[PDB]
RNA sequence: UUAACCAUUGUAGGCCUAAAAGCAGCCACCAAUAAAGAAAGCGUUCAAGCUCAACAUAAAAUCAAAAUUCCAUAAUUUA
């Protein structure tokens, strides 16, 4: 069973969101932080992570990771930590065209997330569709 | 059901209801269900064989067979 | 992090700030293939802006038929 | 009033009998055609243009993500898994170079479209996964079988 | 028409005996449109019946006859009357391995609309303004042509 | 319209939410794909998770005729 989490390398063993769920299934908790902690180690501490565990049947770990997410990035980028209520209309940032794919190629190295995509429009309508979803405009130039 | 075996000729006149039958012992679901089936896929009429560890073989040909009939006999030798 | 507009302009801040990878400058325009700057930047191609004969034009107009479903769904 | 009651079944309108039932009818003509589908026939033709040998096997419930990193995979054996849906595959004989190959493209298999002959790398897409039904690849847009196929894949 | 022998068990389609050459109206999409038969068949006609029944009595299915959705339901109700009146003794329910049936007192009755055991007895009957009826044959047959010169009592 | 089948990846997207990931609130509302709704009813310590819509593959086509004791008997076709 494949459970999908965000939650940042900074911190390995947040509790609830993490040890309990997985251990619900049946598994070793503190095999699944350390595993992530090894993981924590070769990127950035405190920027949120994409994993892709399968929890199968047979109690075994299967863990993945990509690239850090551009969504947080875009908030950081932003200068935006905690974004207001809505963010649908309200918008704190405005983010330049040139920033806009200067990210986006290092983006496209992943084997998970479809990060293999010749064409850039794929790549650009994500992080455009995930500035909509954030705080954030995006400007052609500013 | 430790071997099943389904083969076809798609360059001569192939039978559909064998080969729709063929993929659905050729689904991920269905494997793990009879997961001690060895699946194979030997298109190349038709002649089906399922081989089982007690002895017990059931041949069927799809040829004047549909896929339901193939799906219910087969399916029956699972529980045995 | 950079603070600065012309830094933030002239060189690429955001493309790595790992430890272990240095914030790389930014080359000139010609330097790149004109496809990288060419992208659609604009807002989601709508109906009427997507081509007819252009495959997303029907992927987005499947979007919107589940779209239909789901508000009826919705009310149920 | 008993004769008011009669009134009011006098205005019953009283309709004529049609001399044939809608479903009985002897087989009336019907409303033309119309190719609506028309944008995934230019895919479908490029495709099968572009590349002369498609090989074929049918899909075992793979995930539409797989495809993408397939798709890649393959861009790596520098062939693509260009497909589109069943439904309008059929009139693809209708409207393209053939008009035979309709019993060959019978269910929904995966297309696997390549126009060099590098049969190794081919091949090695067969070495992914053989038990799902593989029907054989049409080298040079000619019936073959799983056999066949191996038979011309050469 | 596909038939299984009988472990390995193999299945043979067999040719079937094809209908009398020369229907009487041609062009009819449903064999009753092409014989001319919409209002001129009743449950007693079983020789018409059985062509569409299975061997013990079940029926068979729409799209195999060919025969249009109006035509099904009058069949089906004419079938269904012709075996509650054992008009039909060659399709009577299989006896799955030894049983038997009641073993007591069959009362013949015909020209029943619906199955004698879900109907329960009227103890009242009423009066004359207050009088029950008591339905006769099927609404499905309604347009089949009436030789009377009245519409016949359907209500009892 | 309404009968069968299936359900991938971005992003657990931003919001006071411990956490709420389609599905507490709250948002605007894009991509890839053949086909996936930035979610429709479910599940919800939160999520995993149930399906509906996705794609493929079925097959269809304007209302009727309360307490003493049931209460004529019956009855569908010869003009
Ligand atoms: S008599 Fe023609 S469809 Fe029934």
């Amino acid at each position: 069973g494949v459970i999908r989490s965000i939650v940042r390398a900074g911190q390995a063993i947040p509790g609830p969101p993490l040890g309990p769920i997985l251990g619900q299934r049946g598994v070793s908790i503190n095999q699944f932080c350390k595993e992530f902690n090894e993981k924590t180690k070769d990127i950035k501490e405190g920027i949120p992570l994409p994993t892709k565990i399968f929890i199968k049947p047979d109690r075994t770990f299967e863990l993945k990771i990509g690239q850090p997410t551009v969504s947080y990035f875009l908030k950081a980028a932003a200068g935006i930590e905690k974004g207001a209520r809505h963010t649908g209309k309200e918008v704190a940032g405005l983010v330049s065209l040139k920033h806009v794919y200067e990210i986006a190629c290092v983006k496209a190295k992943d084997d998970a997330f479809a990060m293999q995509d010749v064409p850039l429009s794929s790549v650009v309508r994500s992080i455009i569709g995930s500035a909509r979803s954030l705080g954030i405009r995006v400007v052609k130039d500013l | 059901v430790k071997l099943v075996r389904v083969q076809f000729c798609p360059f001569e006149k192939n039978v559909e209801s064998t080969r729709t039958f063929l993929q659905t012992v050729s689904s991920e679901k269905v494997r793990a269900t009879n997961l001690n089936c060895s699946v194979i896929a030997d298109v190349r009429e038709p002649c089906v064989d399922v081989l089982f560890g007690d002895g017990y073989r059931l041949i069927m040909r799809g040829a004047h067979l549909t896929t339901q009939e193939m799906l219910s006999a087969l399916a029956s030798h699972i529980r045995d | 992090v950079c603070t600065d507009p012309t830094q933030l302009t002239t060189h690429a801040m955001g493309v790595n700030i790992y430890k272990e990878g240095q914030d790389v400058a930014l080359k000139a325009d010609s330097e790149y293939p004109t496809w990288l700057f060419q992208v659609n930047l604009g807002p989601p191609k709508k109906l009427e802006e997507l081509e007819p004969e252009s495959r997303e034009y029907w992927r987005l107009l499947r979007k919107q038929n589940i779209w239909r479903h789901n508000r009826l769904s919705k009310n149920k | 009033h008993f004769q008011r009651q009669k009134l009011m079944a006098i205005t019953e309108y009283i309709p004529p009998k049609p001399a044939i039932n809608p479903r009985c009818l002897p087989p009336p003509p019907k409303p033309p055609k119309e190719e609506s589908v028309r944008l995934l026939r230019q895919d479908i033709v490029a495709v099968f243009r572009d590349n002369r040998m498609i090989a074929v096997c049918q899909n075992v419930a793979l995930s539409a993500e797989d495809k993408l990193l397939l798709r890649h995979q393959l861009r790596k054996h520098k062939i693509f898994i260009k497909v589109f849906p069943s439904q309008v595959l059929k009139p693809f004989l209708e409207n393209s170079k053939y008009r035979n190959l309709l019993p060959l493209f019978v269910g929904h298999n995966l297309l696997l479209v390549s126009e060099e002959p590098k049969v190794k790398e081919m091949v090695r897409v067969l070495k992914s996964v053989p038990f799902l039904p593989l029907l054989g690849g049409c080298v040079d847009d000619t019936i073959l079988s799983r056999q066949g196929l191996v038979d011309y894949a050469k | 028409l596909r038939e299984v022998v009988k472990t390995v068990i193999e299945g043979r389609i067999t040719e079937t005996p094809k209908a009398t050459p020369d229907p009487p109206n041609p062009s009819g999409q449903c064999p009753i449109c092409r014989w001319n038969l919409k209002h001129k068949y009743t449950y007693e006609d079983v020789l018409l019946l059985s062509q569409f029944i299975r061997p013990y009595g079940g029926m068979l299915p729409r799209r195999v006859t060919g025969l249009c959705r109006e035509e099904h339901r009058k069949i089906e109700e004419c079938v269904k009357m012709a075996h509650r009146a054992g008009l039909l003794p060659n399709h009577r329910p299989q006896l799955p391995e030894g049983c038997l049936p009641k073993d007591k007192p069959k009362l013949n009755r015909y020209l029943t609309r619906w199955a004698p055991k879900s109907v329960k007895p009227i103890y009242k009957k009423g009066h004359r303004w207050n009088k029950v009826g008591m339905a006769v044959g099927s609404p499905l047959l309604k347009d089949n042509v009436c030789y009377s010169r009245r519409p016949l009592k359907m209500m009892h």
